[PDB]
RNA sequence: GCCUAACGAGCCUGGUGAUAGCUGGUUGUCCGAGAAAGAAUUUUAGUUCAACCUUAAAAAUACCCCAAAAACCCUAAAUUCCA
RNA sequence: UCGGAGUACAAAAAACCCUCCGAGUGAUUUUAAUCUAGACAAACCAGUCAAAAUAACCAUAACAUCACUUAUUGAUCCAAAAUUUUGAUCAACGGAACAAGUUACCCUAGGGAUAACAGCGCAAUCCUGUUCUAGAGUUCCUAUCGACAAUAGGGUUUACGACCU
């Protein structure tokens, strides 16, 4: 007819940990297309704007303020545009790390 | 989250409005 | 496949397999990625990588190969200088 | 244009009385495809408190309103999700006034 | 299967019929008529 | 479904309405100061520091300490504001600065900054370096009185030991000079603590030198209850504090518990707790003065460790946590080869029967 | 517009090549790519032409 | 579409009237409920069918004894359509022992401990 | 059209137990558990996987799941994750 | 065949010969490597990310960037390459290496899983009555009609469905 290609199957863009999950390195807190949760403490960003768990420890979701880079044009822009008393606020996905980083064993006695 | 008490936290929007008689 | 031949009676198997497969002693099958070798300048260095990488097969097409196969193909294997001979066993299969 | 129940359709206004609007909007409000009164806002008014007074003073312990919200009987099985808002009272696009 | 709105009154379900019946309205009735009550 | 909000929202205060009216930031410094301001506030929803250990957040902290110089405050403003005006009626310095060639003398800057201001910035390092959450786990003093520790590498070469610094044991080998004003009508005790180091209890520190009843300024003619002993750090294990303690008291204390032998080379007996030693010198002494530095190993701990101390030299590592593999399953499905490798014992062939 | 599909080899002697999209009215091909035989920025230059 | 029932806290909130109407304690709630299954869990949910099942009323018209807490409060909430409650009454006290084998459970929701003496 | 009562290509024998995703049938008793469909396919009259399910064997957590948590102009019934 | 939006309102998935946008590529230089934990997604094949460590440039980044950036693409085998690559509107896009019409001269195995006739469901269409009065009727809505509209009933025509054969 008239209407053609609608057809494409989803992309299982959502929330794959959620608050209190005990995470390793590497795992894929979720994934998305736009910038809906941002990555903070211990978690990186993938080129498709995946969210992937850099240390071992459990997940948290906490409302912070947002401060974008200077670079970034448009975020720039409407930060100069925003009122005297507004602060732009979004949901940030962290990594509480629950493993010590190491301990001091004894190897020789000399 | 919508039934979350922090719901509409990020609304943006509204502050900034960019889309004589 | 042939069950039953006709000459000796025996239970053949399909080069296919052979020729494209390799099964290690523990019972696992070793395979390449598909497309590895067509059109490498359309594609990313990681995807690259993961189609250059050897894979391994699940239970249901490790069961179709065994099945298609004759057990000549699954005895244990002593070659010289044999790079699968340090995977051909299993360690530490807490099941 | 879609119109729901409880809408008004014709607002009209001047220095007349009720009786002749009355007499010569009912044949408007017949001629509506859904029913339709030649209402006033005393008229809307006591018709407002005459539904209140009745759905206070009624009688029998067992609402719509209240076995929807509890799911007495396990009746959200058979009920809608809209029946929670509607109490009862609408039923697709005909409205009872007097279902309490 | 028809449609949530329509227009052929979209005869109810049995236990959505007995709950309607059972919670219609029911005025309060006085002990004594009030027309020629003192 | 929608919910109430456990108090105010962020943006609530500001109009909707009418935005041309209400002033805005242009200024991307601005926002920022802004924003960190909004930051630290006690939000009621779930915040980054919350999660990450803001430390129990307001903490009344037990003050252990002497009482703050009582200073005329209008007559030190008016001081103040001469001698701005005075700095502000020269020329040359108006000069200098438009030409943007002016020094400072940092001698007098630190001198001024230590008689005014020094003790707070000290208190907040030690804060944060953790030497009261280790000494008396609930107390923190000001450090009104300066301590100037010095050692002496030579006949001419002088290592200051300021908050935080850095002090080899090479250096730190021999007894250190200690400086501080005071008036020859009071009694002072020098304590030298290390924090880091003590093999058997971590609830437990060392003691390096403790002299009791100083008389004033002069730190040798005071009775020495701990003779001085090196730093000694462990191999692997580095870099422990080290803490001078000054405490001011009022009466002439002694004490035959805390009296150490002349020898005193044993670390059963080198073993200290200054919580416990405050709660039993508590009625007289009284924290003033404090200087923590940082030490490491090098080559002067093995005579230490073995010429004083008859032990051997314990080494140390850095071990990390083993990596995390999931379970292994009996058909991995489009793993790689090298799945096998990553449970494997040992890189050694394993002949089972052959 | 139609693009060429050229492979250009290393000029560092060892032999490697590596295929490239490039504009049909551009000139010889010529550019500055990583040599892993000789680990080193290694220029490349066009010698044959693959696909259209 | 058809889910589970939210039910709000109203519901749950007592009258003054309903004490002395249930003939239930004011100031002291109960301890023990006495649960009984009246319906059938067809044409019902496979939820409540769990829940019926996890709260050990398979065979209707036989009482069970639960806990007044509210991890099981919950899910009599979740099937409170299908099932009659009634506090267990002890007019002789927790039955010990020595009265095991002599107990019974009378209808009117009463625990009896010495029951058919000689 | 006709070629021995059926000719858009005779009849017999052999290949031949032709081949049929198509239709029909499939023979004693009792007991246990027990399934209505996601993806490909000259494929939707069928096959091959996945999800269910059956007979055995290893283990240990499995359903219900309070808080807390899951987006930005408005958005209901309610969902996911866990004590 | 692939992607975006609603249907599919809030984790994921979710169809129609459902309503709309597109894609089968262009431009530029920062020409964008090797190896390997741990994860997303998925029947399978495929697709996705990626911590640490190594080679070359600041001795502080390298995910190539932009066009709604999401789609801009194709599996074996085989041919040409010569050390390392490429080759298909295989577009019926999980792709047979290459095969058109007509049969009312037709045949066979099945299907009421699927049409033409009948039956049946609905009443779009058709036919009836009543409600509403502006208007025609020389004045006058209803002697005879009655536009824009309302309610209800019948199952005669065609259409729709594909439930019995
Ligand atoms: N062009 C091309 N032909 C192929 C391929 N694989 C098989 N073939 C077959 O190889 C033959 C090539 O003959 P051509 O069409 O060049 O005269 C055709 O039968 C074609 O179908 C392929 O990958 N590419
Ligand atoms: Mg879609
Ligand atoms: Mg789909
Ligand atoms: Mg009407
Ligand atoms: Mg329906
Ligand atoms: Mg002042
Ligand atoms: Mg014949
Ligand atoms: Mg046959
Ligand atoms: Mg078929
Ligand atoms: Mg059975
Ligand atoms: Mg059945
Ligand atoms: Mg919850
Ligand atoms: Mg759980
Ligand atoms: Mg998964
Ligand atoms: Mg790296
Ligand atoms: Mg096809
Ligand atoms: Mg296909
Ligand atoms: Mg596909
Ligand atoms: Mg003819
Ligand atoms: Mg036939
Ligand atoms: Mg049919
Ligand atoms: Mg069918
Ligand atoms: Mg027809
Ligand atoms: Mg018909
Ligand atoms: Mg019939
Ligand atoms: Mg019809
Ligand atoms: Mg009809
Ligand atoms: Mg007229
Ligand atoms: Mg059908």
């Amino acid at each position: 007819s008239k209407n053609l290609g609608g057809k494409s199957p989803g992309k299982r863009f959502g929330i794959k940990k959620m608050e209190g999950h005990y995470v390793h390195a590497g795992n894929i807190l979720a994934t998305q297309r736009h910038f809906r949760w941002h990555p903070g403490a211990h978690v990186g960003l993938g080129k498709n704007k995946c969210l992937y768990a850099l240390e071992e420890g459990v997940v948290r979701y906490t409302k912070e303020v947002y401060v974008p880079n200077p670079s970034n044009s448009e975020a720039v822009d409407l930060v100069t545009r925003l009122p005297q008393g507004a602060v732009l606020y979004k949901t940030f996905v962290h990594v509480v790390p629950a493993k010590p980083e190491g301990t001091f064993k004894l190897v020789a006695m000399l | 989250y919508r039934s979350k008490p922090t719901h509409g936290i990020g609304r943006y929007k509204h502050l900034v409005k960019a889309q004589v008689r | 496949v042939t069950y039953f031949s006709s000459r000796k009676g025996k239970r053949k198997t399909v080069k296919a397999v052979i020729y494209r497969f390799l099964r290690l002693h523990s019972g696992l099958w070793l395979r390449r990625k598909a497309g590895y070798k067509k059109k490498l300048w359309k594609k990313t260095a990681a995807r690259k990588r993961r189609l250059r990488e050897f894979v391994f097969c699940n239970k249901t097409q490790s069961k179709l190969l065994d099945k298609m196969t004759t057990s000549f193909w699954k005895r244990r294997n002593w070659y010289a200088d044999d790079p699968y001979q340090k995977y051909q066993d299993r360690t530490n299969l807490k099941v | 244009t879609p119109v729901k129940a409880g809408r008004l359709i014709v607002e009209m206004g001047g220095r007349c009385e009720f009786k002749e609007v009355q007499g010569f909007l009912d044949l408007v409000a017949h001629k509506l495809p859904f029913p339709a009164k030649a209402v006033s806002r005393e008229t809307l008014e006591k018709m407002r408190k005459d539904q209140e007074e009745r759905e206070r003073n009624n009688q029998n312990p067992w609402t719509f309103e209240r076995i929807a919200t509890a799911n007495m009987l396990g009746i959200r099985k058979v009920l809608s999700p809209y029946d929670l808002t509607h109490k009862g009272r609408y039923w697709g696009k005909f409205y009872t006034p007097e279902r309490v | 299967g028809s449609k949530a709105v329509t227009r052929h009154r979209r005869v109810m379900h049995f236990e959505r019929q007995k709950l309607m019946a059972v919670t219609e309205y029911i005025p309060p009735k006085p002990t004594i008529n009030p027309r020629c009550l003192p | 479904r929608r919910a109430a909000p456990l108090g105010p929202m962020p943006n609530e205060d500001i109009d909707v309405s009418d935005l041309e009216r209400l002033k805005k930031y242009r200024s991307f410094d601005r926002y920022r100061r802004r924003a960190e301001q909004e930051a630290r506030k006690p939000h009621w929803w779930r915040t980054y520091r919350e999660h990450f250990g803001e430390e129990s957040g307001p903490k009344d902290r037990v003050d252990i300490g002497l009482p703050p110089p009582k200073v005329s405050r209008t007559q030190q403003l008016l001081e103040r504001k001469q001698a701005l005006r005075e700095l502000r009626a020269n020329v040359e310095e108006e000069r200098a600065a438009r030409l943007q060639t002016a020094r400072i003398p940092l001698e007098a800057v630190r001198a001024e900054w230590e008689r005014t201001c020094g003790p707070y910035h000290k208190q907040r390092l030690a804060e944060y370096c953790g030497l009261y959450r280790d000494l008396f786990h609930g107390a923190t003093f000001v450090p009104r009185v300066p301590l100037h520790v010095a050692y002496a590498v030579g006949e001419d070469d002088l290592m200051p030991v300021y908050h935080g610094n850095e002090v080899t044991p090479t250096e730190a080998a021999q007894a250190p000079e200690v400086t501080y004003e005071a008036d020859e009508g009071s009694l002072w005790t020098l304590l030298l603590t290390n924090l880091d180091g003590h093999l058997l209890e971590p609830d437990a520190e060392y003691v390096h030198w403790l002299v009791t009843n100083i008389p004033g300024n002069r730190v040798t003619e005071g009775q020495e209850t701990c003779p001085y002993l090196p730093p000694f750090p462990a191999r692997g294990s580095g870099f422990h504090r080290f803490a001078f303690l000054l405490f001011k008291q009022d009466k002439r204390i002694d004490f035959s518990g805390d009296t150490r032998p002349s020898p005193c080379y044993q670390l059963a007996q080198r073993t200290f707790h200054t919580f416990d030693f405050y709660k039993k010198h508590q009625d007289a002494m009284t924290p003033a003065g404090l200087a923590f530095f940082q030490c490491r190993w090098d080559d002067s701990v093995t005579r230490v460790f073995h010429q004083l101390l008859d032990m051997r030299e314990p080494v140390f590592e850095f071990v990390r946590p083993p990596p995390y593999h999931p379970k292994q399953k009996r058909f991995p499905h489009r793993q790689p080869l090298r799945y096998l490798d990553r449970y494997r014992d040992s890189h050694e062939p394993t002949y089972g029967i052959y | 517009s139609k693009t060429i599909l050229v492979k250009m080899m290393s000029q560092a002697g060892t032999g490697f090549s590596f295929n490239t999209k490039r504009s049909r009215l551009r000139e010889k091909l010529t550019l500055l790519h990583y040599d892993p035989v000789v680990k080193k920025k290694v220029l490349f230059v066009e010698q044959k032409k693959i696909r259209s | 579409k058809f889910t589970r029932s939210r039910i709000p806290d109203k519901v749950f909130q007592p009258s003054p009237e309903d004490h002395e109407k249930y003939g239930g304690d004011p100031q002291y709630p109960h301890k023990l409920h006495i649960v009984t299954r009246i319906k059938s869990t067809k044409r019902r949910p496979y939820w409540e069918k769990d829940i019926i099942k996890m709260l050990g009323l398979e065979k209707a018209h036989t009482p069970q004894v639960h806990k007044n807490i509210p991890s099981v409060n919950a899910k009599l909430k979740v099937v409170k359509h299908l099932i009659r409650i009634k506090p267990l009454k002890l007019p002789q006290g927790l039955p010990t022992e020595e009265d095991m084998a002599n107990t019974c459970l009378k209808s009117n929701g009463e625990l009896v401990v010495r029951w058919l003496l000689n």
